[PDB]
């Protein structure tokens, strides 16, 4: 028999062959083989104005990444040379154009339509299949996963959507309206249309189509679409006596229209009110054929298909309407796909194309009617070739790509990569979102659907208004890629189903549909799926098709769609799991690989649907006969990040989801290229450590090669009150010996911008001539080429790059680039590069020690969080009566109404691991019992219970009792005060309000809302609130004319104020007001608003 | 006392917006009970304790538990 | 302005002046960026 | 990076003595036994020996001049 | 019970008036649902779904004081 090692052994295989971000790179390399070439084949062609001339598409390449250089020359581009120049890390797209002239072809023309930015590691990209030597000499961490994007020198990553399930119906309940709905979203070349059909009171049934401005009568479009008998409606929407018994109800009720030209007719009087009669017949039948679901063929031959269709959609609304079948939940993942990297690039794709062939043939034409004939077709190859403009298409991708605008309202759809440690990147680039809006409470989508299980992770999730929407994939996850679906629908009809058309659904009969299309009927619907099931076990066919059966409703589902999320799972047969011992050994051995047990039938994937029909067993020793699966490893339901917390199961759920959250915060060796690469902002922590209570997960994903913390002596105990409310003390002599010391890195970037008409920038020390030019101290360790020093020291507002920029809005403006106002630091390096302009461009990076301090953020990985509240001398600490001196002590009052005894088991599993001399198991659910961890440390001359005697600092004698005393693994948070001190006494104001700035950066002020006057007013200070409101902003003086209230207009000329409308000057006052005020009163009178002020005297 | 009840003795029943756990496959939360089951730990009940340990399903319901009071302070 | 550059990839001296150069590259192996030495100036710093 | 000099709570000098004890554990020796003979006593120098990681000669590959 | 008015005899117009006669509350006061009825210290006291205080005032048996 297995035990829950051996499954161990076989599931770290799937890590170890497919890694960690194949959602990614298999959507990518889809894309890249099939997806340019089915876009361009959907486009067509181009049909320019030119008589008798032609131009039909080929086929679509895409080259290597490579960079057209300022200079002649073209040259392969490396990812860090991207990274570096702030280039765009893309590979040209080659496309063949057959000209068609007289209807005949010619020997096609290849083209350059533009650059498609590279999906790093992909199989096209350059570090594909490098071995790690070479990794490392073209200057890359070999652990570096991939699949993200380079724009501009930026790392933008897309997180990919969750999207509600396309082309198939969910019936809805509106109780508001006693409507009784069902919506299908039908896809076809990336348009999307609702397309509904409802039930009100009366029981009529109406359809919903895209641009009809009303519903329309259900048998109406129906006999719209042909099939204008009534028996034929009869038959279509099935053959059960109540459903016959209603639609004739409905045809009795629309017994008005009895010819497909009557609909047609009628759906041009609402689709086009008020025009010609030829043209409301023509919009209806494009609305007709384009709008009414378009997925089932946009051609008008498909009348009959869509028809068959609507019946169907029409039958389930009325099914719900007598409670045969329930309403259908959203959140259940089979009705969610996923939209990954590959779509979402394929549609934008698709979008900028347009552009680029409306563009193709406005060029054409318009060179065509500017010449002649001879000179376009005597050389049609030239024609072609200079009749294109790739930047159309290269920028519409950049830009789109670079600020997350997808086109068709999409937002946030890359974001910028986050790079703070390993956990962070790893995490973001396994992150799924919802497009709903996050200030709706939406209660049903943000919580945790049963069907998440083994697909997305149960606790790391945002702490704000993201939370719920915003979700992490699970450990054991696996998307889907498509197969051609004319294969599965040619082998399903082999298989033994009649054809739809053939034969109505006789409730004797089982529907079967293939993603979400009914496609005909069958009598054993059970004998069909036991087939398919061997087949796809055997090796017959892909193991992306599922097969699920509803026994209620008589129905068959295959998926083989795009986008599904999987888990992995041992078939159990007959009570026996099939993966034996011997294969677990040839698994160990290397002769046997993860693949190869897919292939064998012995592990199949299972989507949300197929395991609708199964019943888990969650232990080896648990299988019974009526098992069909077992849970394969049930530590990897938890996500990346949530993983790294020892003992997870017992803590509370807050707080592991708030150590989850943490653990993308702390500081650490993230990557090893800290050294030479680029990024705004990065730390180092100098002495970091392997936790000693691990999971065995992150020896497998990595992260023992790049952790981010360490190992703390910590004592549970009261001092002096200064570690009250969640606050720690840190030794002194600990913190001096190296302990949570840390670095700061910031990157600054200038460039010698080329303005147009020759005027450039230059890099010099700027001579005291210049405009705003600082003082002499601050230029004062610059070499003579403008440039800074490395390993100089610089302290604020001193100047790194200096430069003076044209005076054009016989001076030269001082443009310098210089450290930011609070902060300091060493220079660490500067680099000279030249830029994809051909300007210069320089990148400088200031590197700053961090010892702890007070205010400075530490965190635990059971959630709990602290700053340093006191530094203490090691002769003032405690000391054990065995010699230990803590290193941290936290206060007892956070144990309890926290409910994390997850810290005191990994306090003892820490100090019996280091009194061992081995590390400790502390895997979710099968590590190393607490009892077992007790009895050792038993055994090793402590006590049981973990406790210790300590003797007082100060006065020298022991305390009453004993304490608890252990080894626990903590990280330092990047939020250190350093970086959140802010003061200001003066500094700039704005401009329209003139109010002080907002941010840190620019010595802005804090903000004084709207609940701290309400606070003022309600302590009934009225002069301090005065003070803080008016009087250190916006005073003003204003003088008015004391009949209309119109602001008098002081003349400077004549030394005499008056007013400009009223002609006054016999009384005129001068009152004190705000500038916001004055702003607002102008801002009436922009309108007609006149406000006439009446004065008093005080 | 609630929490060392729940650190000493058995978390106890988890739910959500008053009413135990329902949201799942057709008919069980999670597809490792048979469906139709209305027992104590086939719809939330946790026998076990922080102390003692959670088997996997109990500490999926336990999470399912606690993502709602997250919401539910982010909304209030 | 005469000054010396250590080059990124194979870390050669390159000398170039900067303000009067239009292409930028290190005559060796055609890089285009290239590092600032660090000066051969004692710097100090204390051992806290 | 690299080893710590001074274990970080008592300061007992450990810098020389990690090489040995990878050597050591390596070849198949106890750890405790190999910990106990390097003179190692209090668990809090013991957990710098056994959680520390190697990480300068990974990084020693990117040059910056 | 058997209702079967004439409107219902043909085939479009049963189902809504039948529900609609199904619908009627009888021995009701208007919008009041179910009526638990619960001893507080010494004196049972009624609780209601539903809501109609104008009408429940002049129903007897019922102390308008409280
Ligand atoms: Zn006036
Ligand atoms: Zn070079
Ligand atoms: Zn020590």
């Amino acid at each position: 028999d297995v035990t829950p090692d051996d499954l161990w052994i076989v599931m770290e295989s799937y890590w170890q062959e497919k890694g960690l971000v194949r959602q990614h790179l298999d959507s990518y390399n889809a894309f890249i083989e099939r997806g340019l070439q089915e876009v361009v084949n959907e486009f067509g062609g181009i049909k320019p104005d030119i008589p008798d001339f032609e131009v039909k598409f080929g086929k679509i390449r895409v080259g290597e990444p490579e960079f057209q250089e300022p200079h002649g020359q073209r040259k392969p581009l490396y990812p860090m040379d991207a990274r570096i120049r702030n280039l765009t890390y893309a590979a040209p797209l080659y496309l063949e154009m057959i000209p068609v002239i007289k209807g005949v072809e010619q020997d096609p023309v290849e083209v350059r339509i533009g650059e498609l930015p590279i999906m790093l590691k992909s199989k096209v990209c350059r570090l594909y299949g490098l071995s790690d030597e070479e990794l490392i000499k073209l200057g890359e961490d070999p652990k570096d996963p991939g699949g993200y994007f380079i724009i501009n020198g930026s790392e933008r990553v897309i997180v990919s959507i969750e999207d509600i399930a396309p082309n198939r119906t969910l019936v809805e309940k509106d109780e508001r309206q006693e409507k009784y709905i069902a919506k299908v979203f039908s896809y076809r070349h990336g348009y999307r249309a609702l397309v509904a059909v409802e039930r009100r009171k009366d029981g009529i049934l109406y359809v919903d189509i895209p641009n009809v401005p009303k519903p329309v009568k259900f048998v109406y479009v129906m006999r719209a679409l042909g099939l204008e008998r009534d028996k034929d409606i009869v038959e279509a929407v099935g053959n059960d006596p109540e459903v016959q018994q209603i639609m004739f109800d409905n045809l009795e009720d629309a017994s008005d229209i009895t010819t497909q030209q009557e609909a047609l007719e009628f759906i041009g009087k609402l689709v086009a009110p008020g025009q010609a009669r030829e043209y409301r017949l023509k919009r209806a039948e494009y609305v007709i054929d384009n709008n009414l679901l378009p997925h089932m063929g946009v051609s008008p031959e498909d009348r009959i298909k869509k028809a068959y269709y609507l019946g169907m959609m029409a039958l389930k609304v009325i099914e719900l309407s007598l409670g045969r079948r329930p309403e259908d939940d959203k959140d259940h993942y089979a009705n969610k796909r996923l939209r990954l990297a590959g779509d979402l690039l394929k549609d934008l794709f698709r979008v900028a194309f347009s552009q680029l062939v409306k563009d193709i043939q406005y060029q054409m034409t318009k060179t065509y009617q500017r010449k002649g004939d001879k000179y376009t077709f005597g050389n049609i190859h030239r024609f072609i070739r200079n009749s294109i403009r790739p930047d159309v298409l290269t920028e519409r991708i950049e830009h789109a790509l670079a600020t997350g605008a997808w086109p068709g309202g999409r937002t946030g759809v890359s974001q910028l990569l986050d790079r703070t440690n390993y956990m962070s990147t790893l995490s973001h680039l396994r992150r799924v979102t919802s497009p709903l809006d996050r200030e709706q409470p939406h209660f049903e989508a943000r919580d945790l659907h049963g069907t998440h299980w083994g697909r997305i992770c149960p606790t790391e999730t945002p702490e704000g208004p993201n939370c719920g929407l915003v979700k992490n994939l699970a450990l054991m996850a696996q998307i889907t890629t498509a197969v051609p679906e004319e294969e599965i629908r040619e082998y399903l009809m082999s298989l033994g189903i009649v054809p739809i058309e053939v034969r109505r659904p006789d409730p004797t009969l089982w529907r079967v549909y293939l993603n979400g299309v009914l496609i005909g009927t069958i009598e054993d619907g059970k004998a069909l799926v036991q087939r398919i099931r061997q087949d796809r076990r055997s090796g017959k066919i892909s193991d992306v098709i599922n097969v699920a059966y509803y026994e209620d409703v008589k129905e068959v589902y295959v998926n083989s769609d795009d986008g599904r999320v999987r888990r992995p799972l041992i078939i159990v047969e007959n009570g026996v799991p099939k993966l034996t011992k011997e294969h677990v050994q040839a698994v160990k051995e290397g002769r046997l690989k993860w693949s190869d047990l897919i292939k064998m039938g012995i592990i199949e994937y299972l989507d949300a649907e197929e395991e609708e029909n199964a019943y888990v067993a969650m232990w080896p020793w648990e299988v019974t006969e009526e098992h069909t699966h077992l849970e394969l490893m049930p530590a990897a339901i938890l996500g990346l990040p949530a993983s790294l917390v020892p003992y997870p199961e017992h803590n509370a759920a807050p707080r592991n989801t708030y150590g989850a959250g943490m653990a993308k915060q702390s500081l650490g060796l993230g990557w090893a290229n800290f050294r030479i690469r680029v990024d705004t902002r990065g730390h180092l922590l100098h002495y970091p450590q392997i936790p000693l209570v691990n999971s065995r997960i992150m020896k497998a994903v990595g992260y023992e090669d790049r952790p981010a913390g360490q190992n703390f002596v910590v004592a549970v105990l009261a001092y002096q009150g200064y570690n009250m409310e969640d606050a720690i003390i840190i030794n002194k002599a600990s913190i001096e010996r190296g302990l949570a010391r840390s670095t700061f890195f910031r990157t600054y970037e200038a460039e010698e911008k080329k303005y147009l008409g020759g005027q450039t920038d230059k890099f010099e020390i700027p001579d005291p001539t210049v405009r705003g030019y600082r003082g002499e101290k601050y230029y004062r360790n610059l070499d003579e080429d403008g440039l800074i020093f490395p390993e100089s020291k610089v302290e604020g507002k001193d100047v790194l790059v200096g430069r003076t920029s044209p005076p054009r809005f016989q001076e030269r403006r001082e443009t310098s680039v210089a450290v930011r106002p609070s902060e300091k630091g060493v220079v660490d390096k500067v680099i000279i590069t030249e830029t994809g302009d051909g300007t210069k461009l320089v990148k400088v990076t200031v590197r700053d020690l961090r010892i702890p301090e007070l205010g400075d953020k530490f965190a635990s990985r059971h959630g709990q969080k602290g700053v340093i509240g006191l530094i203490v001398p090691q002769e003032d600490m405690p000391w054990t009566e065995s010699g230990i001196v803590p290193d941290l002590i936290v206060n007892p009052h956070g144990i309890p109404s926290r409910m994390t005894v997850g810290q005191l088991i990994e306090a003892i599993g820490g100090k019996v691991a280091s009194l061992k001399g081995r590390r400790v198991d502390g895997t979710a659910f099968i590590g190393e019992p607490e009892e077992k961890l007790r009895k050792e440390l038993e055994e090793l001359g402590f006590k049981h219970t973990g406790r210790e005697i300590m003797y007082d600092g100060i006065t020298g004698k022991r305390l009453e009792a004993d304490i608890f005393i252990g080894v626990i693994y903590y990280q330092r948070l990047h939020h250190m005060v350093a970086d959140k001190i802010h003061a200001r006494s003066r500094g700039p104001v704005q401009v329209l309000t003139k109010q002080p700035t907002e941010g840190r950066a620019r010595e802005g002020g804090l903000r004084f809302g709207e609940m701290e006057r309400d606070v003022l007013v309600g302590h009934g200070a009225a002069m301090l609130l005065i003070e803080r409101l008016l009087e250190e902003s916006d005073k003003t003086e204003v003088w008015v004319c004391e009949n209309c209230g119109h602001i008098a207009l002081e003349d400077k000329r004549r030394r005499r104020v008056y007013c400009p409308v009223c002609g006054e000057e016999e009384r005129i006052s001068k009152v004190e007001m705000s500038y916001a005020f004055k702003l607002l009163l102008d801002e009436l009178k922009a309108m007609v608003i006149r406000p006439k002020l009446n004065l008093s005297e005080r | 006392i609630l929490n060392i009840t729940q650190m000493a003795a058995l978390l106890g029943q988890q739910s959500i917006r008053g009413k135990r756990l329902y949201r799942g496959f057709r008919g069980r939360v999670l597809s490792h009970f048979k469906p139709g089951d209305l027992g104590a730990r086939a719809k939330g009940f946790v026998v076990n304790s922080y102390k003692s340990g959670l088997t996997p399903q109990e500490y999926f319901f336990h999470a399912m538990g606690g993502r709602e009071g997250l919401v539910d302070t982010a909304v209030r | 302005v005469e000054a010396v550059y250590r080059c990124f990839k194979c870390g050669r001296e390159v000398k170039l002046d900067l303000s009067i150069t239009r292409d930028l590259r290190c005559p060796y192996c055609g890089s285009k960026i290239l590092y600032k030495p660090r000066p051969k100036v004692p710097r100090r710093v204390k051992a806290i | 990076m690299i080893v710590p000099v001074r274990c970080f709570t008592c300061g007992k000098v450990i810098g020389d003595k990690y090489y040995e004890f990878k050597r050591r554990v390596e070849a198949g020796e106890d750890p405790e036994k190999v910990l106990d003979d390097l003179g190692l006593e209090r668990y809090c120098c013991r957990r710098m020996l056994l959680s520390h990681v190697e990480l300068i000669d990974d990084i020693m590959h990117y040059r910056v001049y | 019970l058997i209702v079967r008015p004439k409107k219902a005899d043909k085939i479009s117009d049963l189902r809504r008036f039948a529900e609609k006669i199904k619908k009627h509350r009888l021995k009701g006061l208007s919008g009041v649902g179910k009526t638990i009825v619960r001893k507080e210290g010494d004196e049972y006291v009624i609780y209601t779904e539903g809501s109609n205080f104008k009408q429940v005032l002049k129903v007897p048996g019922v102390d308008p004081t409280r």
